[PDB]
């Protein structure tokens, strides 16, 4: 069965820093793309960053760009995300969301209803 | 409501699943070999069929 | 068996009789442009939807245009995962992707922009062409004229951005709005055309929930499509 | 105190799979690796049915193994001649998107629905010799995926609201209500008796269902992908699901796990349609790269191709009998292989 | 006489048939290499009511540039004309050459024309083309030319018109000339040369037509709103046209001199030269057609060009 562990978050002042980690497991990590989904308090899914399958294509939101920084190791089946400078702002539970199908680039995971292929989530506050 | 409901509708579902009635997999391995094995000669895919019994000629 | 050719020529007749039935249909098929409407919830699709107009899982909106026969389909009442039944409109002559250039901060903008992407980029709908309503265009710029709402707080490439040569601003419009509206337009040019270009093409054209000219707009992109997929003909 | 449902959970799951690991004393492919293999057949195209206009997306092949019915995206409803590839039935379709067709045991009645979230039921024998629609079943809230004649009056429809529904013809309403499944469900699988059917909904795994009790009586989750296809053995002990990672996977119902797996490194596209031969031995699965795959259910290879279509295949389904095997495409043409 | 070499059975030697083999092997190689194409894409793309329509062209092009240059080469060769040259039931072979020729170009222009209709009702009016053209108006199209050309060159044969030999004596033609002046010999050439004169202007709007679309599409192209787009498209076209119009404003011009432009024929050499030369060109249409329709855009082909 499919099955994502996000771990790494947690408290942190304005201006910290926190490396999330999420352990894959049940499908090639490697033929699959990789997407960063956050639900803020009282809010719906936002989509956060992708990775593509080698690695090479990165994205990030306008609200994101120079400041998080996303990464994967397929040898491991592990996907990371390198947050540099967060802000009260960015508190929100970031679920690990998985590509529909392989070999593929068209993602529909930010789908309201109870995804299939997320994991859990870990839950990150910032407060001063 | 709903979010525990539906962990709860899991885990209900998930016990009533566990106490089942499972078999070794030697055993159903066995019994479709043997099912394979003796319709064999009654599938016209498997086996050629002769052109005149069939009626795609 | 006399009886067995009996009913062989019955079985000939009724299926001449549902060929020439099909015939028709086929000829009353291809005389028809089937479309797809998909849009964010919060877009104004559904003024459009009645603009044009004037429980069950899909609507069909028919109207004419110069004689032409359009049915636009609206997929609404149907779940949010479109990974499936959006295979189910390959063929369709045009997709009409209403999105609320507005509705910008959560962030609406993006999640419109990934559903726009990742509709281009769906194997079964390289073939298809797709029409880029910027609805909402009023709201945009009373967001941007006077307002807080800066756009390179949720788009830093804003900051660098300038208004394009080919633009044509409109009478009398700010030059922040046309600003605005030509990056939120090149924001999807460029997904459209480094993603892959020449199976399909993408239509933006800036409308209102209001214009009555989104009706000419794709009676125009429907024959700029059929052109185009006449050219390939022309290919041995 | 959601944590500790969610460590119940966990340590189900974990005994779960304990239990399933110690029944796993041997495999499958080891114990058929004595089993002659099939080696080759070259099936043709022993028939050609033309006349739909849009792409194909769904088939069901008749008890009476003579008559198939088949559901174009067109709005329309053919019903063909096996044997002469005479159209029988035109019986146009409200809704254009139909993506779901079943022909009943009898032959007296057939379903069809799709994005309109409607199953609508047509009589193909009333007494004025027309065909007209003799049901709606308008109660799902998503698209109609699959559905299956459990007799003259019981239907099983697949909707995309990720719940199954038993419908009871004669009065139009939900008689049991299958719920639990996370995703869409795409189709069905009835079994031979017609008391327990399986379904995927594009969560990389396939629920055991009861007709009769109406409950998820078993769960497998041997796929990575979603699941679009769904076919019992003919023996109903065990049936393969075809899912969007391009591997077929054999599920029994008295092992609870993962038989074997059918899959080759060049084969990378999604999978549509599965369905087993008479006697089984012979897994006929359609594939997105145009052509049909027969893979043997004990050797785990290849034993044909089917690549006389242009266009992706939507649907597959084999005789009862076993004859012929007809394999539906988007390229509106249905070939019959031999 | 004016045709010099009619009731002859000679052919002046001094007229090499050099200029009819290069004619001949060319364009069989250009017919050839597009059969083999379109054989080539059939075995495997999917029909369409162009390809149908240039598979028709091309073989009625290759069906004439046979029997007529094998019958014209045979005569150089053998050195006698075709009133001889069938030494037997045969006054014969100068009706029937000039009957072939002339439903060979009729044919190819009635084709021709049928795909610069077809073209520019695609691309100016695509609802009119996907409502009422199909393959099966696409696959009648080049029999209906076919059966009318042959029905409108079959009258020289019930007194109107008339088929006549010419100075290099290995071939024939309609009698573009008018003896005395018999409206009846003179009508013939003239309706032809009409026909022949409508059917290359109507080619040529539809093909300006066309190049208009092309050009409109180009323009919104260049906007955002293996294969080529229809910059390329444009070029054929236009070479097409012209080099359509340089080769069939020839004969069109000799018949109407013949017809009407003279009250007693002067220079009879300069005359009989000019209306060899005007079918020498007439007759390149067989070989251009082939390439700027198949080959130019065959992929093949397009890799090293
Ligand atoms: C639709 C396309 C692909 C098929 C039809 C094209 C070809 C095969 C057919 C259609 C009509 C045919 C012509 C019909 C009439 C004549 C008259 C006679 O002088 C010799 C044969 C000739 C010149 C035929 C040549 C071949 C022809 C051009
Ligand atoms: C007329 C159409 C429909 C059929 C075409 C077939 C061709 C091969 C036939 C039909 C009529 C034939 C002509 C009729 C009569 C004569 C006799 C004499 O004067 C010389 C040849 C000539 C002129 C014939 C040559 C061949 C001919 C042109
Ligand atoms: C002629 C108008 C319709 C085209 C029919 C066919 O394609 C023509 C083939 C021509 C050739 O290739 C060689 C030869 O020129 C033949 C026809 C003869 C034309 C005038 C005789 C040339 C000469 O005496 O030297």
């Amino acid at each position: 069965q499919v099955q994502l562990q996000e771990s790494g978050g947690g408290l942190v002042q304005p201006g910290g820093s926190l490396r999330l980690s999420c352990a894959a497991s049940g499908f090639t990590f490697s033929n699959y793309k990789m997407n960063w989904v956050r639900q803020a308090p009282g809010k719906g899914l936002e989509w956060v960053s992708d990775i593509s399958q080698s690695g090479a294509s990165i994205s990030y939101t306008g609200s994101v760009k120079g400041r998080f920084t996303i990464s994967r190791d397929n040898a491991k089946n592990t996907l990371y995300l390198q947050m540099n400078s967060l802000k009260p702002e960015d508190t929100a539970v970031y679920y690990c969301a998985r590509c529909p199908a392989p070999f593929t680039r068209d993602c529909f995971d930010v789908t309201s209803t109870t995804y299939a292929y997320r994991g859990q989530g870990t839950q990150v506050t910032v407060s001063s | 409501t709903a979010s525990i409901a539906q962990a709860r509708k899991l885990v209900e579902q998930l016990k009533m699943e566990a106490n089942i009635d499972r078999i070794k997999v030697s055993k159903a391995a066995a019994d479709l070999m043997a099912y394979c094995e003796a319709h064999a000669k009654e599938d016209p895919l498997l086996t050629p069929v002769p052109a005149s019994e069939n009626p795609f000629r | 068996t006399e009886d067995q050719r009996n009913e062989e020529k019955a079985q000939r007749e009724a299926n001449k009789k549902i060929e020439k039935q099909l015939q028709k249909d086929k000829q009353v098929y291809r005389a028809t442009h089937r479309l797809l409407l998909l849009g964010a919830g919060e877009s104004g699709k559904n003024t459009i939807v009645k603009q044009m107009r004037i429980t069950s899982g899909i609507f069909e909106t028919k109207f004419q245009v110069d004689k032409v026969n359009f049915h636009m389909f609206d997929v609404g009442a149907q779940r949010d995962e479109r990974r499936k039944w959006i295979q189910c409109f390959n063929d369709v002559t045009a997709i009409i992707f209403v999105v609320a250039s507005s509705s910008y901060n959560t962030n609406r903008l993006q999640a419109a922009l990934k559903l726009f992407d990742s509709i281009w980029n769906n194997k079964w709908l390289r073939d298809t062409s797709v029409i880029l309503f910027l609805n909402k265009q009023d709201l945009l710029a009373e967001k941007v004229l006077a307002g807080k709402s800066k756009i390179e707080d949720y788009f830093p490439e804003f900051a660098r951005y300038t208004t394009p040569e080919d633009a044509t601003p409109e009478p009398g419009e700010d030059p922040r709005v046309t600003r605005a509206k030509y990056f939120i337009r090149d924001e999807f040019l460029r997904i459209s055309t480094a993603s892959g270009d020449g199976r399909h093409y993408c239509y933006p054209h800036f409308t209102c929930s209001v214009d009555t000219e989104n009706i000419r707009r794709v009676f125009n992109d429907c024959r700029d499509i059929i052109q185009r997929m006449h050219l390939r003909q022309y290919e041995l | 105190e959601l944590d500790q449902l969610r460590q119940e959970a966990e340590q189900l799951k974990n005994q779960i799979r304990d239990a399933r690991k110690a029944c796993a004393d041997a495999t499958l492919s080891q114990i058929t690796n004595n089993i002659d293999p099939v080696g080759r057949i070259q099936m043709r195209t022993r028939r050609t049915l033309r006349g739909h206009l849009a792409k194909i997306y769904a088939m069901h092949w008749g008890t009476d193994s003579r008559l198939l019915v088949s559901a174009s995206q067109d709005g329309k409803l053919i019903i063909w001649d096996s044997y002469t590839t005479n159209k029988v039935h035109a019986i146009p379709l409200r809704s254009s998107w139909v993506m779901t067709c079943a022909y009943a045991p009898s032959g007296n009645y057939v379903a069809c629905g799709g994005l309109d979230n409607i199953c609508s039921i047509y009589n193909l024998k009333t007494r004025e010799g027309n065909v007209r629609v003799s049901r709606e079943l308008a109660g799902h809230t998503g698209y109609l995926s699959c559905c299956r004649f459990l007799d003259d009056n019981q239907i099983v429809t697949s909707s995309g609201d990720t719940t199954c529904a038993l419908w009871d013809i004669e009065t139009g309403q939900q008689t049991t209500t299958f719920t639990g499944h996370t995703g869409d469900v795409m189709s069905l699988s009835l079994a031979p008796d017609t008391r327990l059917f399986v379904s995927g909904a594009c969560d990389a795994s396939a629920k055991l269902w009861d007709v009769r009790e109406g409950m998820c009586r078993q769960t497998f989750t041997g796929h990575e992908s979603d699941i679009n296809a769904i076919c019992f053995f003919p023996n109903g002990n065990a049936f393969a699901t075809g899912s969007d990672d391009a591997t077929c996977r054999l599920f029994d119902l008295r092992a609870d796990q993962e038989l074997m797996t059918y899959s080759h490194d060049n084969i990378i596209c999604g999978i549509t349609s599965v369905s087993f031969s008479k006697s089984g031995r012979l897994l006929l699965a359609g594939y997105d790269d145009f052509n049909c795959n027969v893979w043997d259910a004990l050797k785990a290879d290849r034993a044909g191709v089917l690549a006389g279509h242009d266009n992706r295949v939507s649907c597959l389904g084999v005789t009862d009998d076993g004859m012929a095997v007809a394999t539906g495409s988007w390229d509106s043409f249905l070939k019959i292989w031999n | 006489p004016f045709y010099r070499c009619q009731n002859t059975t000679s052919v002046e030697k001094g007229n090499s048939a050099v200029m009819g083999g290069v004619l001949f092997s060319t364009g069989l190689l250009g017919n050839l290499l597009a059969l083999g194409l379109l054989a080539r894409s059939g075995l495997g793309p999917l029909p369409s009511v162009f390809y149908m329509l240039v598979c028709g062209l091309t073989v009625t092009d290759l069906l004439g540039k046979c029997l007529l240059s094998p019958v014209v080469l045979a005569a150089y060769a053998q050195n006698r004309s075709l009133r001889v040259l069938a030494p037997a039931l045969d006054n014969s072979l100068c009706q029937a050459f000039a009957f072939f020729m002339s439903f060979f170009g009729l044919s190819s222009t009635l084709q021709l024309l049928a795909m610069a209709l077809e073209c520019w009702l695609s691309l100016g009016h695509p609802f009119f083309y996907r409502r009422h053209i199909t393959l099966r108006l696409g696959a009648l199209v080049a029999p209906v030319v076919s059966a009318f050309s042959l029905a409108f060159c079959a009258l020289p044969f019930m007194g109107f018109g008339k088929f006549v030999q010419y100075c290099p004596g290995t071939w024939c033609f309609i009698q573009m000339v008018h003896e005395e002046g018999s409206l009846s010999v003179l009508g013939y050439s003239v309706l032809y040369s009409s026909l022949m004169a409508l059917l290359v202007l109507a080619t040529v709007l539809c093909n300006l037509g066309a190049m208009r679309n092309l050009y409109a599409m180009h323009r919104r192209l260049q906007r955002h709103p293996q294969p080529l787009e229809e910059l390329d498209h444009l070029l054929l076209l236009a070479l097409m046209t012209v080099l359509f119009t340089m080769c069939s404003l020839p004969v069109i011009y000799r018949a109407y001199y013949g017809a009407f432009k003279d009250v007693k024929e002067k220079n009879r050499t300069s005359e009989e030269a000019e209306d060899l030369r005007a079918l020498r060109f007439l007759s390149v249409i067989s070989i251009v057609d082939p390439w700027i329709f198949i080959i130019f855009r065959s992929p093949v082909f397009r890799i090293f060009f």
